[PDB]
């Protein structure tokens, strides 16, 4: 299922945290993965293996994961940081299978 | 007092369990998910 | 249920079981029937005058004392209660 | 590397949809093709995945019956066929790379490159 946040608020300069909470099954045993969608266009990744980041993401962008939940803390919140972060979990129920979050709608007070 | 919780848990998660019997020992079929890392051949 | 219904039998076979008494003590003898899976032949040394055998040795007797009623299935147990039976004292 | 997909695609339902993307830039082998389902009106969902170095597939719970995901190693593209199409089931259907690492500690995959795409019934 991952529930996250429908949505989330931000003014420029302000820590804002996205949470993803699942089962044990999911995202207890195994990793998240935070993806960015910016509007208009095909989502990207944005965090794998819940800590490291991939060569183009600012150190702006942190992961982490406690028991069976991760949050996507975004420092430094800027106007292009707009958009839906979806979160992927691995779970192992079946042999191969993938859950993401609902999604959340991070908008720029201002 | 964190500890507290750990330890009760640890201590009860053990109550009546009997090890030589297989987990479902008649229910079920123990499925056993098996993975290799060869750190050198 | 089932699980716990052999948890009690085999407690049950187990409580007051003289592991130093073998089946039939003051009775016939026991027949230990015996395979062997040879697994490999490894080395025959011409100098040390020996060879080396992997092999799955088996043996299969009666235990009247462990005998169950109340479950049909064949028993298969953690190696570990292997220390607490009467095994035949076979050496090579 | 990159995954060039299919252009748009109009069918009534119950008519069998094609969507495929060739992938260029790498050892189309070495990598597991995902599909991936995002409605315009709400987020993305697991379509299922398949390995082309063996051809294994692992659709979705929901898309059980429905879904092929086949593939051809010669041309490096990879493609399903959605088939009893009804009105949910139009989205953009974007098609992902999977990638994986594995050590001592367990497995630890995401899907990197991503695609486009899209379709309406
Ligand atoms: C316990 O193990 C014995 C030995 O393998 C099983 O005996 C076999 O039972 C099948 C029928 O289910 C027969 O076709 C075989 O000929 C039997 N073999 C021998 C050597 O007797 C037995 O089925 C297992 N379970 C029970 C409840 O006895």
């Amino acid at each position: 299922v991952l529930t996250q946040p429908p949505s989330a608020s931000g003014t420029p300069g302000q820590r804002v945290t996205i949470s993803c909470s699942g089962s044990s099954s999911n995202i207890g045993s195994n990793t998240v993965s935070w993806y960015q969608q910016l509007p208009g266009t095909a989502p990207k990744l944005l965090i794998y293996s819940t800590n490291q980041r991939p060569s183009g993401v600012p150190d702006r962008f942190s992961g982490s994961k406690s028991g069976t939940s991760a949050s996507l803390a975004i420092g430094g919140l800027q106007s292009e940081d707009e958009a839906d972060y979806y979160c992927a979990a691995w779970d192992d129920s079946l042999k191969r299978l993938v859950v993401f979050g609902g999604g959340t709608r991070l908008t720029v007070l201002g | 007092d964190n500890t507290t919780v750990f330890t009760r848990i640890l201590d009860r998660l053990l109550d009546g369990y009997d090890n030589r019997l297989r987990p479902g020992l008649g229910e079920r079929v123990t499925e056993v998910k098996t993975d290799i890392f060869v750190t050198s051949f | 249920s089932n699980m716990s219904l052999v948890k009690e039998t085999v407690d049950r076979l187990l409580k007051g079981y003289d592991i130093r008494l073998r089946p039939d003590f003051g009775g016939p003898p026991v027949a230990v029937g015996m395979n062997i899976d040879i697994a490999s032949i490894d080395m025959v040394s011409e100098v040390n005058m020996d060879y080396t055998l992997t092999m799955y040795f088996q043996q299969a007797w009666r235990d009247k004392r462990l005998s169950y009623n109340v479950i049909p299935l064949n028993l298969t147990l953690d190696n570990r209660v292997a220390d607490q039976l009467w095994v035949p004292d076979t050496y090579f | 590397v990159q995954l060039v997909q299919s252009g748009a695609e109009v069918k009534k339902p119950g008519a069998s949809v094609k969507v495929s993307c060739k992938a260029s830039g790498y050892t189309f082998i070495s990598y597991d093709i995902n599909w991936v389902r995002q409605a315009t009106g709400q987020g993305l969902e697991w379509m299922g995945g398949m390995d082309p170095k063996s051809g294994n597939t692992g659709y979705a719970q929901k898309f059980q019956g429905r879904v092929t995901m086949t593939t051809n190693t010669a041309i490096s593209t990879a493609y399903m066929e959605l088939s009893s199409l009804r009105s949910e089931d139009t989205a953009v259907y974007y098609c992902v790379r999977g990638e994986q690492s594995y050590d001592r500690t367990g497995y630890s995959d995401w899907f990197d490159p991503w695609g486009q795409g899209t379709l309406v019934t």
